[PDB]
RNA sequence: UACGAUGAAGAGUUUGAUCCUGGCUCAGGAUGAACGCUAGCGGCAGGCUUAACACAUGCAAGUCGAGGGGUAGAGACCGGCGCACGGGUGCGUAACGCGUAUGCAAUCUGCCUUUCACAGAGGGAUAGCCCAGAGAAAUUUGGAUUAAUACCUCAUAGUAUUAUAGAGCGGCAUCACUUUAUAAUUAAAGUCACAACGGUGAAAGAUGAGCAUGCGUCCCAUUAGCUAGUUGGUAAGGUAACGGCUUACCAAGGCCACGAUGGGUAGGGGUCCUGAGAGGGAGAUCCCCCACACUGGUACUGAGACACGGACCAGACUCCUACGGGAGGCAGCAGUGAGGAAUAUUGGUCAAUGGACGCAAGUCUGAACCAGCCAUGCCGCG
RNA sequence: GUAAGAAUAAGGAUCGGCUAACUCCGUGCCAGCAGCCGCGGUAAUACGGAGGAUCCAAGCGUUAUCCGGAAUCACUGGGUUUAAAGGGUCCGUAGGCGGUUUAGUAAGUCAGUGGUGAAAGCCCAUCGCUCAACGGUGGAACGGCCAUUGAUACUGCUGA
């Protein structure tokens, strides 16, 4: 196989049908004063019996688009 | 225009005319179609040897006929 | 200041306003003269400067001056504007080449002559 | 069909080709795929790099010569050498 | 291009015959000018003398501005000391090292045989005055021209000159020390970084 | 008393005179440069930055008789390949367009290379030509008609496709690879003899072409709300391929101060100039990617195009006319008019390299190699 | 390669200070010059001409657009009593910063490996055009990104 790419993230609303939202912030070196800044992304992940609610940690990995803006799968809860 | 310019105007339709009546004799009898499906495969078969409906989607086609007709 | 406010808003840079504007950012602009006439220095200089209305074939009225003496320089002649501002005229912010298409160049001189436009002796 | 042809970078009246392996769709001396060798004809032994250990690859993988691509793959080996099975 | 004028107005301006100390250094060794034989100004300003000191050194070889910088700027690439390697590759010039064999008396004559085919360096003749000489290069004379009037007529610590064969074997790429030449290198880096 | 780092200059000006803060100017480098004066060459490089304004004329994509009927004494036609390459411009686009790193278990792939199984019988047509026209031309209408490596039927062929049924391996969810039966369905071409060149199907490789994703992607917050197929789901239609790509139904979701939306500007990068460096300013010439071809839309052929020198339609210009109707697109090379301060020969050759066709000989190539003009820049000499 | 013949070939800018170079003649706040200070009202080193001098050189000056000087938007690398600059004062949201010790992970940080960072261009070294420009070869660089293996001193997270 060839390890498709992975993050981890807390969800931030599960208002769709079997689908949720999750942010994920990362710290990047900002490119002139060096200071590390909290920069945020929100991905769109697919959920199939709607099982983790606002407030968790979960684990996503990017697979086929399976929709419009809707390119990742939760496998790995960790946290709720 | 060239000499070359005005032979494909003129090679192109006597394609266009034998592709469009192959096309419609399948397109009419894959619409009034939906046991004689044995008889529908083998025009698609043959469009796609003659490259008009790419095998892809004539596999595509095939494996949508026969999945209804049960 | 802080490096907090820095990275919120950071240094604001100036775009450095140009001295010749009127000219389309063109070494020279040929143009078209509508009033010739003389003004007076701001002070303490004392004179009679040769100044012209001159129309750029981009649409734009300025002032050029004439340097040297000797020119024809009619109410309606052909000429070359370049650019430099004298501190001495408010509002003249050009001049004209010497030598140009219709202007004329000098006589009698021999020292700056790749100036005002004279040939060689 | 990658061919194995050359391309100029000499100077102005003194050319210097690179033998490289290139798409034929594409301009002389613009993209290509790898380079493999060098030719110089201007000394009178026409002096060439080539490299068998490339060459012979690329014929596998379905490479096509011209005539002075051949020619010069052909005394410096690797022709000789495609050929044993 | 070339100076092409009077020597002796050059030496005259620079206080220092780098033309040959002959005739006319002394006799009003003042400056040139109605205004050069009375008394000069006093206060000579340091960019004034930085100036000076670089053109005696781009005026005593035959150097203009242009290449002089050029040759400063590639020179400025070596590692050590910058107005050394200047002064060295300077030096190694082939008119001067022509000039120096004896041949040519002044480096005015020396960038007039070079440019004439009348010297061979290596082999093959080179007639460019400006041809660099890499420290171990074999300088002859063609044979056409070797028994000219003026060459015998006309004729260091390391050059080695055999005048049997018109030879001169340019070996020992030489130092500050031992290039002599009134000329302050510092001067001329500070003029050039100004 | 070592190591690496070859690198950092200021001055004038406010006052009777001083110090400080502070603004202006100059000393340096560079350019697709222009103007003035001046002027001898050689090598190399560069040359409409403005009107993507309008174009007179010449050339720029053809080739195969070893596919076919073969005519005059070659041409033209059917057929195969190419024309989607090369060449030009930067209009538009603030965006998965571009740079960077991957994924395709959601992909296709002519020509090329290596293997396996084969190239068996048949038929009706129609180009070209002939007989008559309708038209100023462009161009087009009737009749009978002769060939093909043109086209079309049946049998034949799988590690081919589909469906049902058993399996093994293996995950990264959807599932992936291979094998076994059964049923259905899909090929061919020969150049009179040899040589030589070919054709069909399956597998692998190479090359080329697509889709998705993380990060970096100008200014204005005197732009604070935007979106209604929009957000997610359930089934169909589909596309090479997943997908609101489209349709039918259910819910109200999705983005937004970490700058949505709106406006202005702009092709992006490797790079160029400058600077001690950190940075700043531009994107000519060389190379890669994208967009466009008078202004817009649409589709066919083809493996590949919604096609610069192909088609259809509409619009504005220019031309022919017998007034009924027709032909056009130098953002290709060389050139003309206009605009501008400003940028060149209506040149030579396929002799090298590359490209298309051909077994080859060979044909074409304003790609390309040379030559002319311009001190435009670098270097060298007098 | 051979034969007459120095013959066939030097101009532009500047000269009061900044900035390298000074004397005279003519005009008398006129004509004019000028990047800034500013010169000319009748003894002008600043205007025009002549001589001399300086720089560059087949080029020399002006203009237009950029960087440096400008520490003049300052992370490197500035300030706020009187020169421009502390909000009229508190509370507080988002955000920014975090007393001591200890256990765990290794996200930031550091080190190694593999892949990539096209070619061309800059720099270094070396060869061919008589040198150079130019061209060939090699290295460095491309400060970046992905996967993986380690260290846990400092920051972040969890527990005490």
């Amino acid at each position: 196989r060839n390890l498709r790419k992975e993050r981890i993230g807390v969800v931030t609303s599960n208002k769709m049908d079997k689908s949720i939202v999750i942010s994920e912030v990362r710290k990047v070196k900002h490119p002139l004063y060096g200071k590390f800044v909290l920069k945020t992304k929100k991905y769109v992940a697919h959920d199939e019996t709607n099982d983790c609610n606002i407030g968790d940690t979960v684990r996503i990995s990017e697979t086929r688009p399976l929709s419009k803006t809707k390119c990742w799968r939760l496998v790995e809860i960790l946290e709720r | 225009n060239h000499k070359s310019a005005l032979k494909r105007i003129r090679s192109n339709e006597k394609r266009r005319v034998l592709n469009r009546y192959q096309h419609k004799t399948t397109r009419n009898a894959i619409k009034a179609l939906r046991a004689k499906l044995s008889t529908v495969i083998s025009m698609i078969d043959k469009l796609a040897k003659k490259n008009i409906i790419h095998d892809n989607k004539a596999s595509n086609l095939k494996s949508k006929l026969t999945k209804h007709v049960a | 200041p802080t490096i907090q406010q820095l990275v919120r808003t950071g240094r604001t840079q100036i775009t450095k306003k140009s001295k010749s504007v009127a000219l389309d950012s063109c070494p020279q602009r040929r143009g078209v003269c509508t009033r010739v006439y003389t003004t007076t220095p701001k002070k303490p200089n004392s004179a009679m400067r040769k100044v012209a209305r001159v129309r750029l074939t981009n649409g734009n009225e300025v002032n050029a001056y004439i340097p040297g003496e000797g020119h024809n320089l009619q109410e309606h002649s052909i000429v070359l504007v370049r650019g430099g501002r004298v501190k001495d005229l408010p509002g003249v912010r050009y001049h004209i080449v010497r030598g140009a298409l219709d202007t004329s160049g000098v006589a009698g001189r021999t020292q700056r002559r790749s100036k005002y436009g004279a040939k060689r002796p | 069909s990658v061919k194995i042809r050359l391309q100029r970078h000499g100077k102005k009246g003194k050319p210097f080709y690179w033998v490289v392996a290139a798409d034929a769709r594409s301009k002389r001396d613009g993209k290509y795929l790898e380079k493999i060798g060098t030719y110089n004809p201007n000394t009178n032994p026409a002096t060439v790099e080539l490299n068998l250990d490339s060459i012979v690859k690329w014929l596998h993988q379905g490479a096509q010569p011209t005539d002075t691509a051949r020619a010069i793959l052909s005394y410096k080996g690797a022709l000789l050498k495609h050929h044993l099975d | 291009a070339r100076y092409t004028g009077p020597k002796t107005k050059i030496a005259r301006k620079f206080g220092e015959a780098i033309f040959g100390d002959d005739k006319s250094f002394e006799k009003r060794n003042y400056p040139p000018g109605q205004h050069g034989m009375a008394k000069k100004r006093g206060k000579k300003s340091e960019y004034a003398v930085q100036l000076m000191e670089k053109q005696k050194a781009k005026y005593s070889y035959g150097i203009l501005e242009k290449q002089f910088r050029n040759l400063f700027e590639k020179a400025s690439a070596t590692k050590g000391v910058t107005g050394e390697v200047l002064l060295q590759l300077c030096e190694a010039r082939l008119d001067n090292v022509v000039f120096r064999m004896g041949i040519a008396p002044s480096r005015r004559g020396a960038r007039q045989i070079v440019s004439h085919r009348h010297i061979t360096v290596n082999g093959e003749v080179v007639n460019i005055p400006s041809y660099h000489l890499k420290p171990g290069d074999k300088v002859a004379v063609r044979e056409k021209s070797k028994s000219l009037e003026a060459i015998e007529r006309s004729l260091y610590e390391w050059i080695t000159w055999n005048n049997d064969l018109k030879e001169g074997t340019f070996v020992s790429v030489p130092a500050r020390l031992q290039i002599p030449e009134n000329i302050k290198e510092q001067l001329i880096v500070e003029l050039y970084n100004k």
